[PDB]
């Protein structure tokens, strides 16, 4: 009735806080993970070009 | 009973015609003239085109045909072809080159294209070897364009030619051109690379010289006649017979072609 309920009372400040910084770095690591993917494709002068020699030009 | 084979590659109706006449009226109906785009064995090409299966492309001066301008010549002339793929597809003379400039992966096309090299370098070496020459001429376009077909041809010529023994010089297209139509006594065999211009600089040769059939070796094995002209055609034809085992038929074909090249049909 008295002795637990005061230390949980003590406890809870700190283990808010350790929760609240606990998801700001799920949050960070989800951010971090981010990363655009720029991709390359074939110029199409190529394809020109191979389309003028089958042409026996 | 028997069967000629007859092949379309960029030649006129009126060809193709006058040599169906030609062998019909010859041969008599013994041995049937069908038609197709792709055969090994008794068949005959009409038309510069190239045709589909053909790695080797010689051309040789017979003594019967020759022109009395070119009296004595003695020369081969080998055109080296790579595997011939749908009209659509991209040829593999032109992937070679392409696909190395895009970054694409070049391994198949290589591998197909050092195959039909060496077969024809095995030809070409042993025309020269049957001859008696000691040195053969490569020919290779110089353009910027064809520097990676060329250099592989050179690549792979030279090291099996220089197998067997022989010496081989490389040269352009237009020098070796200029000397085949004015100075061919100096070149015994002549191989060519497979380029659009080797192409004409064949059927030039192939013509000058009084009008000539040449002589394709399939990936089945074998050989098969080419033409591209009434007289070349009818030579052509009178070689195929000749094949078969005709020879009075064939002899009358080749007379007829001497006399009259471009109505050898009624001529004989």
């Amino acid at each position: 009735d008295i002795m637990v309920p005061s230390f949980v009372y003590n406890k809870l400040p700190v283990i808010h806080f350790l929760q609240e910084k606990r998801a700001e770095q799920k949050l960070r690591r989800v951010l971090d993970e981010t990363y655009t993917e720029w991709t390359e494709e074939l110029d199409q002068a190529h394809v020109t070009d191979a389309i003028t020699r089958s042409l026996n030009i | 009973s028997k069967q000629l084979t007859f092949i379309s590659a960029g030649a006129t109706a009126a060809v193709l015609q006058s040599a169906s006449a030609i062998v019909s009226k010859v041969a008599g109906g013994r041995v049937q003239t069908k038609t197709a785009k792709e055969a090994g064995r008794h068949a005959v090409v009409v038309g510069p085109e190239t045709p589909i299966g053909v790695h080797t492309a010689v051309t040789e001066v017979p003594k019967s045909a020759q022109d009395p301008l070119f009296s004595g010549v003695s020369t081969v002339v080998v055109r080296a072809v790579l595997p011939r793929a749908a009209p659509d597809s991209v040829q593999l003379r032109d992937a070679l080159d392409v696909y190395a400039s895009a970054g694409i992966d070049t391994k198949e096309e290589v591998r197909s294209a050092t195959e039909a090299f060496k077969k024809s370098a095995e030809v070409a070496v042993g025309k020269a070897k049957a001859k008696g020459v000691k040195r053969i001429v490569l020919v290779v376009k110089q353009a910027s364009k064809h520097n990676c077909i060329n250099e592989l041809f050179k690549k792979i010529s030279t090291e099996t030619i220089e197998s067997a023994g022989l010496t081989t010089e490389v040269v352009g297209t237009a020098a070796v051109a200029n000397q085949l139509i004015v100075n061919p006594e100096s070149l015994g065999v002549v191989l060519l690379n497979d380029v659009a211009a080797t192409e004409q600089i064949e059927l030039a040769f192939a013509g000058v010289v009084g009008g000539v059939s040449r002589v394709y070796h399939t990936v089945e094995g074998g050989k098969i006649s080419a033409g591209h002209s009434f007289k070349s055609v009818a030579l052509a034809v009178a070689q195929e017979l000749r094949e078969l085992g005709l020879s009075s038929e064939a002899d009358k074909v080749e007379a007829a072609a001497s006399k009259n090249p471009r109505a050898v049909v009624s001529a004989l």
